[PDB]
């Protein structure tokens, strides 16, 4: 089974340079060319540069003349791109992406490598509950929820009871305000079940090795 | 550059119906060797790109074969037999035939389906949050159709806008609906200063409001 396995999400200064990686497997890595693709937030797709591990053999995007270089080392079966001058501009999820063959395009893909571009520092969430005030809501169904405030940098990974509450979920994209971002998620359960059968968010935050849970209680 | 010109926007689709996307490429995406040098790539949210078809015409392994795509040498079309709620998304062309290599600029699929309201549910700021200063009062508008939706604060019956922020899902891949919350952040002085905190939602699927709201005490 072919797989391209991407570095996690990076943080960095401007005017540094960052090494992301492309670890495959289940096929010979010489043999078939990698491509790199740069996505922006909200952006569409820009190609940057292929790799033919076994040559070693590039074509290049000029557009990035000076900012990326391909590298491929044949020991591990990893492709690398090292962006350099970072800027705000390289702000990205950046994707590496294996030519099937002959002109046949992208077979497989990794799964983004998110580069983050800032002086500004990492912040954990706050995590509040969101339980019904006056207003008896609804009977049939109950909605509840939870509050992510001020954190930095993108992403957090929301999830309720675990993940084993699953259905009635939103989870909202962020909204970035004063350097820092907020996002809600609302969770919809039958009236019946909820507080008896324990409705809990929890809230991942990587960048800042941070997790909290809230129950919401009535 | 060889620019490849998308329509950011495509008309709504009904459940089991024919779509296409058109690709317009600035020069000939033909080869000496005979190969048509266009590809078409679908992403959805947070996933990686999937293709769909490659060298105008052929279908990618993997790719339903509701898929199909033609075009003459320069004017491209990508086209789904029949749509399901699962092909919302954005849909990418690229070419290979000249350096630099480039993607279009990507077309949003959208479901088209009956009409449904929002169910509206408003949230006081927490204990937590108001212990740090902070008082946001939360709506959530969930599982509505079509997308377009308007939001009303009002504190003691005056409409609020300062201090509104709003977000909305993409379409959802199951029941293609929309959702959006909307959040009214203030400090606690300003909360504690007023009783009555309403959101009220206005959509075509009615001429009235719907009105949800608390008072603090």
């Amino acid at each position: 089974e072919v797989q391209l396995e991407e570095s996690g999400p990076e943080l960095v200064r401007p005017g540094t340079s960052v090494k992301i990686s492309c670890k495959a497997s289940g096929y010979t890595f010489t043999n078939y060319w990698l491509g790199w693709v740069k996505q922006r937030p909200g952006h569409g797709f820009e190609w940057i540069g292929d790799i033919y591990p076994g040559g070693v053999y590039t074509t290049n995007n000029e557009k990035f003349r000076g900012k990326a270089i391909l590298t491929a080392d044949t020991s591990s079966s990893t492709a690398y791109m090292q962006l350099s001058s970072l800027t705000s501009e390289d702000s990205a999820v950046y994707f590496c992406a294996r030519a099937g063959g002959y002109y046949t395009g992208g077979d497989y893909w990794g799964q983004g490598t998110s580069v983050t571009v800032s002086s500004a520092k990492t912040t954990p969430p706050s995590v509040y509950p969101l339980a019904p005030g006056s207003a008896a809501q609804t009977n049939s169904m109950v909605t509840l929820g939870c509050l992510v405030k001020g954190y930095f940098p993108e992403p957090v990974t929301v999830t309720w009871n675990s993940g084993s509450l699953s259905s009635g979920v939103h989870t909202f994209p962020a909204v970035l305000q004063s350097d820092l971002y907020t996002l809600s998620s609302s969770v919809t359960v039958p009236s019946s079940t909820w507080p008896s059968e324990t409705v809990t968010c929890n809230v991942a935050h990587p960048a800042s090795s941070t997790k909290v849970d809230k129950k919401i209680v009535p | 550059d060889i620019v490849l010109t998308q329509a950011a926007f495509s008309n709504p689709v009904t459940l089991g119906a024919s779509a296409s996307i058109s690709c317009r490429s600035s020069k000939s995406l033909l080869n000496s060797n005979g190969i048509i040098h266009m590809y078409w790539y679908l992403q959805k949210p947070g996933q990686s790109p999937q293709l769909l078809i490659y060298q105008m015409s052929k279908l990618a392994s993997g790719a339903p074969d509701r898929f199909s795509g033609s075009g003459s040498g320069t004017d491209f079309t990508l086209r789904i037999s029949r749509v399901e709620a699962e092909d919302v998304g954005v849909y990418y062309c690229a070419q290979n035939l000249e350096l630099p290599y480039t993607f279009g600029g990507g077309t949003k699929l959208e479901i088209k389906r009956a009409d449904a309201a929002p169910t509206v549910s408003i949230f006081p700021p927490s204990s937590e949050q108001l212990t740090s200063g902070g008082a946001s009062v939360v709506c959530f508008l969930n599982n509505f159709y079509p997308k377009d939706i308007n939001v009303k604060w009002k504190i003691d019956g005056s409409e609020r806008q300062n201090g509104v922020l709003n977000s909305w899902t993409d379409q959802d891949t199951k029941d293609s609906t929309y959702s959006m919350s909307s959040t009214l952040t203030l400090t606690k002085d300003e909360y504690e200063r007023h009783n009555s905190y309403t959101c009220e939602a206005t959509h075509k699927t009615s001429t009235s409001p719907i009105v949800k709201s608390f008072n603090r005490n």
